[PDB]
């Protein structure tokens, strides 16, 4: 990417946070910045030296030396979870233009909540075929990020995983859900199966065999 | 391409104002059929709602409007006799006494960041704005014509 | 008061062909240069192209994944901007978003040509391409209680319990074989429907 972002950055309520948008062409250009939320159009936050778009919120300012944009969000809101691009010339003097890779900005917004995994076996009705499915649940977890990792026996395994991106369900909370494939072959020959749930350090593992 | 004929190049007595310089640049640019036919009062009100240039020794204005004003790139110079002042384009209260006007009929983007950027060197090249309130329209006119043809 | 209105996106065939298409109001159309940008699914916003206005002879800049295989036009007549797409590629998967796009130049600090920005978006049309075939769902039963919705192709499904309260269905996946699966588990002291196939099973629990 010609324009580095970082990847996620967290913000109390209420507190100042700072990204940042790094490339050779902004000692030339001029950054503008911008606020996409899931399933909506983005928006303009700022552009230019001093310029915020009528409507944006004072507390969106940006500041700019060297190859470096930022973008400073005071008393960040509830509703400035979201995720934030900058963009720029892709060098200096060019005629095309480029976004960076975006920054998730979290706003704690809830007291952190553990997530709730429930693992089921591949199915008789499945095994019948010639396919066999672990699934792994994940529900309720905040803030939105978890990482899921699966095992067979002690030995970990990473073909045939498949992982959903977390999705905020309508208690303000998240959830994700994993698929492990298997062989009946190897789901019989082995003595368990593990999803190993990862959420803010913490660990929450569930455990299945090959036996009802 | 910018159009830059030598009828674009005139002195302008002492006694004209803000709005007696922008019709007077403005004129020649109309007559060619370069700008449309009320391209000057454009240029009136969009430097009322400004493009002095505070730069030593001379002061410098560079008057324009909305590209979609233009019909055809052209510029537009002006040496004044005497000091006329410019708010500056910076938004500081002083104003800038200005003697020469870069009128800017520029309906391509490019161009006009070209043109922005080369007007920005020469107006820091003392040698060469000294020679501007002293040479001809003629030698004005090759000037400049020589500079915007190493432009492009 | 802007409104940008894309519309055309849909599934097409790796190789194959698409037109989107963005109607315009609210705005001087004929003098603004516009943009398309697009967003692959999990990933970032990413310049596809610009088309410019009159004075510039309507001119356009394409990014390197796209250029020689897509094409920006417009029709001001009608307000609206296109975007042709050729040669399509499982990776020129996603929304599609137009942009009215302005530009800035700092006199004093600017470097030619400038930069332009995204001033007004509209909500974007999705584009999938994909050589996957129509194909019904498997349904298995998850004996909490849950359904497992297998290799079905494309969206959506749509899963109720007992012809219709505390339902969880998860988002689908999208495996490498390029069909879909998701998972509706309910918790306790199922009806999936999908349309494209004209499938409709009801699994019970045992």
């Amino acid at each position: 990417y010609e324009l580095t972002q970082e990847t996620g950055v967290s913000v109390a309520l209420g507190r100042t946070v700072t990204i940042t948008c790094r490339g050779d062409s902004l000692a030339s250009h001029a950054a503008s910045w911008y606020q996409k939320k899931p399933g909506q159009a983005p928006i303009l936050l700022f552009y230019g030296k001093n310029n915020r778009p009528s409507g944006v919120p004072d507390r969106f300012s940006g500041s700019a030396s060297g190859n470096r944009a930022s973008l400073t969000i005071s008393g960040a809101q509830a509703e400035d979870d979201a995720e934030y691009y900058c963009s720029s010339r892709d060098k200096s003097g060019s005629r095309l233009s480029v976004f960076g890779g975006g920054t998730k900005l979290t706003v704690l917004s809830q007291p952190k909540a553990a997530p709730s995994v429930t693992l089921f076996p591949p199915s008789s009705e499945e095994l019948q075929a010639n396919k066999a499915t672990l699934v792994c649940l994940i529900s309720d977890f905040y803030p939105g990020a978890v990482t899921v990792a699966w095992k067979a026996d002690s030995s970990p395994v990473k073909a045939g995983v498949e992982t959903t991106t977390p999705s905020k369900q309508s208690n303000n909370k998240y959830a994700a859900s994993s698929y492990l494939s298997l062989t009946p072959e190897q789901w019989k020959s082995h003595r368990s199966y593990s999803c190993q749930v990862t959420h803010e350090g913490s660990t929450v593992e569930k455990t299945v065999a090959p036996t009802e | 391409g910018i159009h830059f004929r030598r009828h674009y190049v005139r002195h302008l007595p002492k006694e004209v104002s803000q709005n007696d310089i922008i019709k007077a640049l403005a004129s020649p640019l109309i007559n060619d059929g370069m700008v449309v036919s009320d391209f000057a009062d454009h240029v009136i009100t969009r430097e009322q709602n400004p493009t002095g240039l505070p730069v030593e020794p001379v002061g410098v204005a560079i008057p324009h409007t909305d590209s979609k004003y233009v019909r055809q790139n052209a510029i537009s110079v002006g040496i004044l006799a005497e000091p006329v002042n410019f708010e500056d384009a910076g938004g500081e209260p002083d104003p800038v006494p200005v003697r020469v006007v870069f009128m800017l009929a520029l309906g391509n983007w490019f161009d006009i960041t070209n043109v922005l950027w080369w007007i920005k060197a020469v107006i820091q090249d003392e040698d060469f704005m000294q020679q501007l309130l002293v040479m001809n329209d003629d030698e004005i006119y090759q000037s400049i014509y020589t500079r915007i043809s190493e432009l492009e | 008061e802007v409104q940008l209105v894309e519309s055309g996106g849909g599934l097409v065939k790796p190789g194959g062909s698409l037109r989107l298409s963005c109607s315009a109001s609210g705005f001087d159309f004929d003098n603004a240069w516009m943009t398309w940008v697009r967003q692959p699914p999990g990933k970032g916003l990413e310049w596809v192209g610009r088309i410019t206005g009159p004075g510039e002879g309507w001119s356009v800049d394409y990014a390197a994944p796209v250029e020689g295989r897509f094409t920006i036009s417009r029709l001001n007549s009608i307000n609206f901007l296109y975007l042709e797409m050729n040669n399509l590629r499982m990776e020129d998967s996603g929304l599609y978003f137009c942009a009215r796009t302005g530009k800035y130049y700092d006199f004093w600090s600017g470097y030619p040509p400038g930069e332009e920005y995204f001033q007004d978006w509209g909500r974007g049309t999705l584009v999938t391409v994909s050589s996957a075939s129509t194909k019904g769902p498997s349904v298995f039963p998850l004996a909490a209680l849950g359904c497992l919705v297998k290799d079905y192709f494309p969206e959506p499904v749509t899963v109720s319990w007992n012809s219709g309260s505390g339902v969880h269905t998860f988002p689908a996946v999208l495996q490498s074989s390029g069909l879909y699966s998701l998972s509706s588990v309910v918790t306790v002291p199922c009806n999936v429907n999908h349309k494209p196939s004209n499938t409709k099973v009801d699994k019970r629990v045992e």
